[PDB]
């Protein structure tokens, strides 16, 4: 088992080094992009009014 | 001094009011079991609402009644009331105590229509027993002499009452708490620490409490209304009828301030 | 799933009858049952209704009082106990399954019924009487109310049905353009308010019958005059 | 093994020196210069009452109107958001229920817990009746989450460390997933559905690829099990939450963490994770009865959802982002906007 | 304001929380207790006994005595980090801890058996969960710690051990050490039997101890005990 073990998890190093990366500070930047456009449409973060709540007094 | 009285109705009314927020606010004290004490507190809470005060102008006044009569009824009969209804919420506590002891099984967790029914007929049947044992008051039965003073006195009415609202009640709780204390001891000695020595002390003390605050004052009442060669004089009557009104300020101690639950919800609040 | 209704025959006008169906297939206890009459050469119209549990319980005004309906769920059968009778009351009666629940399509099957012989509301119409049509061609039926089926929840409460010859009606669009299970795609439906048609893209032999709109708003249910297709 | 050893031993120092030498700047550091968002103010709307155990799980419909609740007193109950009516009761054969599943199009339902099998129920029978339509059993621990990809194939995730692809008309798992050390807790699932990420109580979160059926990225840094996980709606970063009371973010082409968000006075763990609909708030629940609203761009809180007298077990935003329904172990549902 | 479909809908909400509440009824009078153990420490023997007398996953039995209901759960097959769903049986009434006797003397692939049973014990009893509730112990195997005791001498399991090899004193050793990991005993207690071939007598006891402890939980909740 230790010999099929250390096999299978050194294919599996050799598979998961050989991955492109990009800068931290790109993604950042995509995400607050990503956030950016969709806040004006996100009732948790903008409340809408009640005209057109669905959740309300019955 | 009339301000002792005042200083009792300021104890019971936050004692109780302390009682009633701490059943409602908790999640885990909405259960049958609270919903007697709940009532016991209601009726404390209407004792120092709708009695005491009127026992405060009458010791201020010396006794000297000036309010027309159909006051004095009203006052009479709604102390009646809440002091039976009190004893009998009492004896329905211990009643609920003995059902949860012989008949476990349904008892557990306090929930569920079989709970939930028993209580709501104890609870009513208190209320209606009250009720009915303060009527006669109303209907014109309190015969009187001087009308400036107010007092119940009727020899027909005194006897009666006070039996169906102390003797019969206090012999039942009696009974049932020494039943409790012998089925308990038994288990023990069947299966043969310092918990079950507490549920000991706890009855002993709830019984002796019950005793010494509301037996005295019923034997002074059948004693001064029937005693054929007596001395009683006003002022043990006054501290008879003083020790027992304590009994409604020193209730909520006894029934909740001993709880876990009880205790965690007092503090809480209090921490504020 | 199948409803076999029971009973029937002549009847005179004082005496009574007393009609019983018989469910299988389905959970007969969680669905509510209705009576549907439809006499000879007339249109359709609703009887009575009862609730699952036997909780509610709705008459038709010309049937109010003569007819007592029951419900026994343990056995999976409904009975309509008819006390008096009438000439008007000669009609074939058929027994509609209706569940109500979020997204549930009520009187989605009809049982086969059974011939009796006896020896304010919202009214639905429909111009048009019959529509000759050739097989392929596209057809179109309207219906019209006289007050608005668009409740304030944001649905309208229509109900389309066709009846084959010498067949039960069957559902097809419920509230009012979903199509109900097993009908084709051809089916379409569209309306706004006070007024509704049915479309068919492409005619089919199978498409020959009687269409009926129904409105689900207020008791008692009303049924359209009928529009026929024939070839 | 020596040789083998110190190779992965080698692999892995080379992935950790690839991967800080693309850390460059910092999330904060980025979001630094935009305005935070204010304080966030929910008011429970409903209260869903029925259930008379522990609520241990819930998934939003994608109508945003039907949801279905889990709790270990054997009954599955499909509320009716708007107006509060239930829908359907299922009385499970198993009381022991952790997770439950609601398909896309609402056909069917799915649910599992220490019974190791998982039931797949048809809502629309043409008896009227709800029925289980199969069982998925294979598994030889208990199920702790399970998510629909279609009305044909489900994923499911176990105790035994391992995730499966199931197969519901074959009744057969197609694929298995192996590689966690420690029992699968949550899975996850990207809009895309070709990719799912799961989190383990190895402190480490995965990244597979459905189609391949292989590991694809391995995440860590938790200091312990992690509980929760859920995909940022961009789907390019997903986040996850454990029992050291912190919650971390992860970028899949990064391959490497975010932000943290963590506070001195939480000690108690995380149960759920849920990202807001255009991903600008992350909402938690926590062991201290309330759950607590997280800004994703600046790590800095945004308010908090008190009212549960119990654990919060489980929390979900509805798809069109109207409203989130929070459940407890105090056996009451609340819907919060 | 409703609707007539809404009205169907709402009378068929009201038909399920009926039905919700009875089974909620049905549930609430029904005894759940936990069993915990080895294969070989006699759960096997004690769930056949019971279920006479009245595949992976977890195993559910129904025995019902003196008109009373008993739900035991059997966890044993379960082989997983416990911590994760141990909290699911919180509500448990009562649990049932199963050790053999007679394997004082024995090798496990803790070493000794019985030092691997007496450390489940301590951790099932100091368990978060379970402060408040009542464990059962069972001793299964007396009848074989009768030959085994008379040959091979306590002092292998138990070093601290100098008392007589009499087979009353090392079971009365055995039960005290087993007490004695209890560090709740003022919130809980442990009920010791004693199990053999017998079978009349394994019910009563359970029975007779679920009884106690509903008393003694009910005593809690009016404020006694
Ligand atoms: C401690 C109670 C004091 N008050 C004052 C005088 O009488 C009242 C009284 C008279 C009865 O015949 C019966 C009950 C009763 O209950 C309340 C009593």
């Amino acid at each position: 088992a230790s010999i099929a073990q250390a096999r299978k998890l050194v294919e599996q190093l050799k598979m998961e080094a050989n991955i492109d990366r990009i800068k931290v500070s790109k993604a950042a930047a995509d995400l607050m992009a990503y956030c950016e456009a969709h806040a004006k449409e996100d009732p948790l973060l903008t409340p809408v009014p009640a005209s057109e709540n669905p959740f309300r007094e019955k | 001094y009339a301000l002792s009285y005042c200083a009792l109705i300021l104890a019971i009314v936050f004692g109780n009011g302390l009682v009633c927020m701490a059943v409602l606010k908790e999640r885990a004290l909405q259960t049958t079991t609270n919903y007697l004490v709940v009532s016991l507190a209601v009726a404390d809470l209407l004792v120092a609402t709708l009695v005491m005060p009127w026992v405060v102008y009458l010791e201020v006044t010396g006794g000297v009644w000036n309010f027309s009569r159909i006051c004095c009824d009203v006052f009479v009969t709604l102390d009646v009331m809440m002091c039976t209804a009190s004893i009998l919420n009492l004896c329905a506590i211990s009643i609920d105590r003995y059902t949860a002891v012989v008949m476990p099984v349904h008892y557990q967790h306090g929930t569920g229509q079989s709970s939930c029914r028993r209580v709501a007929l104890m609870i009513t049947a208190v209320w209606v027993l009250a009720f009915a044992v303060s009527c006669p008051l109303l209907f014109g039965f309190n015969t009187t002499g001087d009308p400036t003073v107010c007092s119940i006195s009727n020899p027909d009415f005194v006897i009666y009452s006070s039996v169906v609202s102390f003797y019969l009640p206090f012999g039942v709780t009696v009974l049932v708490y020494a039943r409790i204390y012998v089925v308990l001891k038994q288990r023990r000695r069947k299966r043969i620490p310092l918990r079950e020595k507490k549920a000991t002390q706890m009855v002993a003390i709830v019984l002796g409490a019950f005793i010494v605050c509301w037996l005295p004052f019923f034997l002074t009442h059948v004693l001064n209304t029937h005693c054929q060669t007596c001395h009683v004089s006003p002022e043990l009557y006054s501290a008879t009828t003083w020790l027992g009104y304590v009994n409604s300020a020193l209730n909520p101690v006894i029934y909740t301030t001993f709880n876990i639950e009880f205790r965690k919800a007092f503090l809480k609040i209090l921490s504020c | 799933v199948q409803l076999v209704e029971s009973g029937g025959g002549l009847v005179q006008p004082g005496g009574s009858r007393k009609l019983s169906c018989s469910a299988s297939g389905f959970a007969f206890s969680s669905f509510g049952m209705h009576w549907v009459r439809q006499a000879p050469e007339k249109g359709l119209e609703w009887v009575a209704y009862i609730s699952s549990g036997s909780g509610t319980i709705y008459y038709a005004d010309t049937v109010k009082g003569r007819f007592t309906i029951s419900r026994d769920d343990p056995k999976n059968t409904l009975f309509l106990q008819m006390t008096s009778l009438r000439s008007e009351d000669t009609a074939m009666y058929y027994c509609v399954r209706s569940i109500y629940y979020y997204g549930s399509s009520p009187f989605d099957f009809w049982g086969q019924g059974t011939t009796l012989t006896v020896s304010s509301d919202i009214v639905m119409t429909q111009a048009t009487s019959s529509v000759p049509v050739t097989p392929g061609e596209s057809v179109s039926i309207s219906c019209r109310s006289s007050k608005s089926l668009l409740h304030s929840n944001g649905n309208t409460y229509l109900y389309w049905f066709l009846q084959r010859p010498g067949q039960s009606p069957q559902l097809l669009i419920y509230r009012m353009s979903n199509l109900a299970s097993g009908v084709p795609d051809r089916f379409s439906g569209s309306g706004s308010g006070t007024a509704f048609t049915l479309t068919i893209s492409r005619l089919e032999a199978e498409d020959v019958g009687v269409y009926y709109c129904m409105q689900h708003l207020e008791y008692p249910l009303t049924f359209g005059a009928g529009t026929k297709l024939e070839l | 093994l020596d040789q083998l050893r110190q190779e992965a031993e080698q692999l892995k120092n080379q992935i950790r020196d690839a991967r800080k030498a693309c850390a460059d700047a910092t999330l904060s550091q980025i979001t630094n210069n935009i305005d935070p968002v204010g304080r966030i103010q929910m008011r429970t709307r409903r209260t869903l009452r029925g259930h008379l155990a522990k609520i241990y799980a819930m998934h939003w419909g994608t109508d945003s109107r039907l949801l279905v609740s889990a709790s270990q007193d054997g009954k599955l109950i499909i509320w009716d958001s708007y107006t509060t009516n239930k829908v359907h009761a299922i009385p499970l054969r198993s009381s022991w229920v952790m997770t439950c599943a609601y398909a896309p199009s609402g056909n069917y339902v799915a649910c599992g817990g220490l019974d190791n099998i998982c039931s797949i129920y048809n809502l629309k029978t043409r008896e009227g009746n709800v029925r289980v339509s199969r069982e998925l059993a294979g598994h030889t621990g208990y199920l702790s989450c399970c998510r629909f990809l279609d009305d044909n194939q489900i994923v499911t995730s176990s105790g035994d460390t391992t995730c499966a692809l199931w197969d519901i008309e074959t009744g057969q798992q197609t694929t298995t997933f192996t590689g966690h050390t420690g029992d699968v807790m949550s899975l996850s699932l990207a809009p895309d559905t070709r990719l799912f990420v799961s989190g383990a109580c190895d402190a480490s979160a995965k990244l597979w690829d459905v189609r391949e059926g292989m590991c694809r990225q391995t995440f860590t840094g938790h200091e312990s099990d992690i509980n929760a996980i859920c995909f940022f709606p961009n789907g390019n970063a997903f986040a996850t939450g454990s029992d050291d009371a912190t919650c971390r973010l992860f970028d899949l082409r990064a391959d490497q963490e975010l932000m943290t968000y963590s506070h001195d006075n939480i000690i108690c763990g995380i149960t759920s994770v849920s990202f807001s609909k255009s991903g600008r708030l992350l909402l938690a629940g926590y062991d201290d009865f309330n759950c607590n609203v997280w800004d994703a761009l600046k790590a800095d809180r945004a308010g908090v959802l008190a009212g549960h007298d119990n654990r919060v077990s489980c929390l979900g935003v509805t798809d069109d982002g109207m409203a989130v329904a929070t459940g407890s172990w105090d056996s009451f549902l609340k819907i919060w906007n | 304001t409703l609707s007539a479909e809404d009205k169907a809908a709402v009378e068929r909400s009201k038909m399920i929380d009926r039905n919700l509440r009875e089974d909620g009824e049905k549930a609430a009078r029904e005894v759940k207790l936990l069993l915990l153990g080895a294969g070989e420490s006699g759960k096997n023997t004690i769930v056949k006994q019971m279920k006479i007398i009245h595949t992976t996953g977890i195993v559910e039995t129904h025995f019902t005595f003196k008109d009373l209901h008993f739900k035991m759960f059997d966890v044993g097959a379960q082989r997983s980090e416990r911590k994760k769903w141990i909290h699911c049986f919180e509500g448990v009434t009562a649990i049932i801890f199963c050790v053999a006797l007679s394997d004082y003397d024995l090798v496990l692939a803790e070493m000794n058996r019985m030092h691997a049973s007496m450390k489940l014990f301590d951790s099932i009893c100091n368990n978060k969960w379970f402060t408040d509730t009542s464990i059962i112990l069972f001793l299964n195997k007396k009848d074989l710690f009768e030959e085994k005791i008379k040959k091979s001498p306590l002092t292998i399991c138990y070093p601290e051990y100098a008392g007589s090899n009499t087979y009353e004193e090392a079971a009365a050793y055995i039960q005290c050490q087993f007490e004695d990991l209890n560090k709740r005993k003022d919130t809980k207690e442990i009920y010791t039997h004693f199990t053999c071939s017998t079978d009349t007598k394994n019910v009563q006891f359970v029975f007779d101890a679920v009884t106690d402890v509903i008393i003694k939980n009910n005593l809690k909740d009016c404020g006694l005990f």
